[PDB]
RNA sequence: CAUUAGUGUCUGGUAAUUGGAAUGAGUACAAUCUAAAUCCCUUAACGAGGAUCCAUUGGAGGGCAAGUCUGGUGCCAGCAGCCGCGGUAAUUCCAGCUCCAAUAGCGUAUAUUUAAGUUGUUGCAGUUAAAAAGCUCGUAGUUGGACCUUGGGCCGGCCGGCAUCGCGCUCCUAGCCCGGCAUCGUUACUUUGAAGAAAUUAGAGUGCUCAAAGCAAGCCAUCGCUCUGGAUACAUUAGCAUGGGAUAACAUCAUAGGA
RNA sequence: CUCCGCCGGCACCUUAUGAGAAAUCAAAGUCUUUGGGUUCCGGGGGGAGUAUGGUCGCAAGGCUGAAACUUAAAGGAAUUGA
């Protein structure tokens, strides 16, 4: 039976601690910033960014002039640089270790959409991503952790079929126009 | 000790045992620091001195005494 | 003190085998007598209720803590279960089936109730909790 | 007020002293908490643990509460105290006084690349105390103080950003556990490293560049 | 203004307060999907006032986050992993309210890993907490003192190439009389290489709308097709080959049977 | 018999710069800064040095040596009281 090849994977952990005031506040001062749904989305954000901080430590234990480190690092460094995630001149592989989940958090579509104006909220942008209401180049995004990359940062905008940037109006808009008439 | 860009990052360089190289911590109160005075000629003394640091190890051993006697055995 | 020879990899393998049955655990899992249980290394096991008895509480305490005498479908071994609600007793009638699953900590006896180490989950192939709880009936 | 009673309170209290490291520099003993409040301004103080212990007597058993108080400025001072009292709000005061006297400088260092501040310790480091030992050893940056919630907070007022943090002995002895923790940070100067290879230039102590004043 | 007030800031909210805007759960023409259907992705028209389109599982003494609130019961019934609670003023039972954690999930049993430096090679212990055999001898086993040049220089920009007081060559490679030749002690160790299935793991590339994935795809005038990718690495032990000869094994110049 | 010195014993006294849970210890020191060599031996308290099998003994017994079950402490050092 073939499909059984087909791979899957974790994305996030359970604290090892359950409740700790010290964490549970620090946790709740992100999920609320950022309009998170549940902790779920901060624990996998935080899982992602030990992911590469274990691929970096890695590399920085090898000595410079060691091929892997260097074809590793220019990746690496570039894959950060893509996404915003480190500024320019930071291309030295320690500043990825300096690297914090906040910095994750403010590239996820919903947050950008916030930043951008579009939102006047961090909730009224999530309710707004998840209504087909933005698009990204040309293709309707409806999913708020979509981490935009900072070459396609100035493509975003509305969609061009929801009312806020495109044609018709929604169902309410026209009930209301039947029932007047 | 020093940043890579060239700055010092330590606070306090602490000194060190003049008998032993040890390092005279903070809340070492058993060392002392021994200011012998210059005799050059007439009058036999104006504000020139040496100066000499023991650690509490070195104190607590007894071998302050000869440690210094054999410090001060130094010739300029 | 510890062999330390490079050529001594031998003693050490040998040494920590040796040793390792000391340990109370590696022993228990490595002993063959958890076959020799009621559950013959399983998680539940299913009986008919034989009697329902009733047993004290260690001094600390005082109470009667109601449990079913049930035997074992599967190797006809006798045990007693514990029914943990108020009032779940009376659901407990004579020779019905019932789910039985350990008490957590693996076999050994748990807080007041003197040599029990069974509880009764399921009656006539409905949960006490859902019975404990009205979402279901019997 | 003050009126203060020792030299180095007198030197303090006509502000010819700015910072501790003066008085660290020539390993003097402070006896007065006041010295520390206005060469560290912003130090922060925390209660870890009241804790009452008894002694027996023919009429009963008398209480006593021991408070443990951490305090430092997260920027390299820290300082432990532990005061018994009748009373808890008082053994807490004394626990804060004696905190502040006990104030000790911590060092930083880099785990493998000296790029900006420091956030480690500088090398391995051990202390005991009872049958408490605590090891602290470097970490890569970012990566977070690996350690109990009692060796965690002495750290962070520290300052020490990342560290592994290893144990050994009855770490729920609460008093020992701490008590190594600040014993471990204590001697992080005390290690001979390259770096301090330098001969050493004295300088004139305290009591001796203010002769006249005095 | 901060005086003496008073309200207005980000709205924090019991507010079944008022107000429209937004949307997909559901329903469904249609197209698409498919071997035929189906589900998904597109989509006409329907489809949201908060009683419903109604979120649960466990808890609230400590460990461990969250009530010294109100009824009941009275060492009973019951709870409780452990410590413990309940004997007429229950923070622990039975319930209500309220609060707490995770959340389309959460609880329980059993097995296993972690915690566990409580199996310890790294890395634990043995006076008194468990634990030095009553004492010595002794074979295997484990362990084993020091000692025999790469030391003094040239050489070109970590190393090659020489020279000091470098046991040889016919035969393979063989400079224009010239480096760098092979058998007349073996191994461990180390260095480099070859040959090592894929899938899995790590990891390069790539916007399945994101992700878990997958091995694709991207550009053309997104016009009679262009550029393609589908890397790379790890792989203990054993076996093959290559340089090194410190460290350590095993064999061994006093019958000179030596060259 | 007196004084001095060097090896080798049985010990003792004073002291941490040491170690330890401490009592104490100049070896129980040179341990998270953990690696000189080697043998025996421990892994919560009981059950239990018990049952069983083997082996040695004239015998008493010696050596070797479990499990079921049970239990939240048993224990070491020191302190204040009684
Ligand atoms: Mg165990
Ligand atoms: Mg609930
Ligand atoms: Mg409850
Ligand atoms: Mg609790
Ligand atoms: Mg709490
Ligand atoms: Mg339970
Ligand atoms: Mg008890
Ligand atoms: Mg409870
Ligand atoms: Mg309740
Ligand atoms: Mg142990
Ligand atoms: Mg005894
Ligand atoms: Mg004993
Ligand atoms: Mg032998
Ligand atoms: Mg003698
Ligand atoms: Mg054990
Ligand atoms: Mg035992
Ligand atoms: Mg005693």
């Amino acid at each position: 039976h073939v499909n059984f090849y087909r791979n899957y994977g974790k994305t996030f952990k359970k604290p090892r601690r359950p409740y700790e005031k010290e964490r549970l506040d620090a946790e709740l001062k992100l999920v609320g910033e950022y309009g998170l749904r549940c902790k779920r989305e901060l624990w996998r954000v935080q899982y992602a960014l030990s992911r590469i901080r274990n691929a970096a430590r890695h590399l920085l234990t090898l000595d410079e002039k060691n091929p892997r480190r260097i074809f590793e690092g220019a990746a690496l460094l570039r894959r950060m640089n893509r996404y915003g995630l480190l500024a320019e001149g930071q291309d030295k592989l320690d500043y990825v270790l300096a690297l914090t989940a906040e910095n994750f958090l403010a590239r996820r579509l919903q947050t950008l959409v916030f930043k951008a104006g579009m939102a006047k909220s961090i909730h009224h942008a999530r309710v707004l991503i998840r209504q087909r209401h933005i698009r990204v180049g040309r293709q309707i995004v409806n999913v708020p952790s979509f981490m935009v990359r900072v070459e396609s940062e100035k493509h975003i905008d509305f969609s061009l079929t929801s009312p806020f940037g495109g044609g018709p109006a929604g169902r309410v808009k026209r009930k209301n126009q039947k029932k007047a008439s | 000790m020093q940043n890579e860009v060239g700055d010092m990052v330590d606070l306090y360089v602490p000194r060190k045992c003049s008998a032993t190289n040890r390092i005279i911590t903070a809340k070492d109160h058993a060392s002392v620091q021994i200011n012998i005075g210059h005799v050059d000629e007439n009058g036999l003394y104006d504000g020139r001195f040496t100066t000499f640091a023991l650690s509490g190890f070195v104190r607590a051993q007894g071998d302050a005494d000869g440690s210094l006697d054999r410090l001060w055995q130094k010739r300029k | 003190g510890k062999t330390r020879g490079m050529g001594a990899g031998r003693k050490l393998k040998t040494h920590r085998r040796n040793q390792r049955w000391a340990d109370k655990a590696y022993k228990k899992s490595h002993l063959g007598n958890e076959w020799k249980k009621p559950f013959a290394g399983s998680s539940h096991a299913k009986g008919i209720v034989l009697e329902k008895i009733g047993i004290e509480a260690k001094q600390p305490n005082s109470a009667i803590r109601k449990c079913a005498r049930v035997q074992l479908v599967k190797n006809g071994k006798k045990i007693a279960a514990f029914v943990p609600n108020d009032g779940c007793l009376n659901f407990i009638e004579e020779n019905d089936e019932v789910l039985i699953a350990g008490f957590g900590r693996k076999g050994h006896a748990v807080g007041d109730i003197p040599g029990v180490r069974f509880k009764v989950v399921k009656v006539s192939g409905v949960s006490l909790l859902a019975l404990f709880k009205e979402k279901k009936e019997k | 007020k003050w009126v203060p009673v020792t030299k180095l309170g007198r030197l303090v209290k006509e502000g010819r002293f700015t910072k501790m490291e003066e008085i660290y520099l020539h390993s003097l003993p402070v006896k007065e908490h006041q010295i520390v409040e206005t060469l560290c301004p912003g130090l922060k103080d925390e209660v870890m643990k009241i804790t009452p212990v008894q002694k027996q007597t023919r009429a009963g058993q008398r209480t006593r509460f021991k408070a443990f108080v951490v305090v430092g400025d997260s920027n390299g001072h820290v300082g432990l105290g532990v005061k018994c009292a009748k009373e808890v709000a008082t053994a807490i005061r004394g626990a804060i006084i004696l905190a502040k006297l006990s104030i000790v400088p911590v060092r930083r260092g880099y785990w493998g690349n000296k790029i900006g501040l420091p956030h480690t310790v500088p090398c391995k480091v051990t202390g005991k105390c009872g049958s408490v030992t605590v090891r602290m050893v470097p970490a890569p940056r970012g990566s977070g103080i690996v350690a109990a919630r009692v060796p965690k907070k002495v750290l962070q007022f520290a300052g020490i950003d990342d560290v592994f943090t290893s144990s050994r002995g009855s770490t729920k002895t609460l008093g020992n556990f701490v008590k190594a923790t600040f014993d471990c940070l204590m001697k992080t100067y005390g290690f001979l490293t390259p770096d301090f290879w330098r001969e050493t230039t004295f300088t004139k102590a305290p009591y001796q560049e203010f002769t006249d004043i005095l």
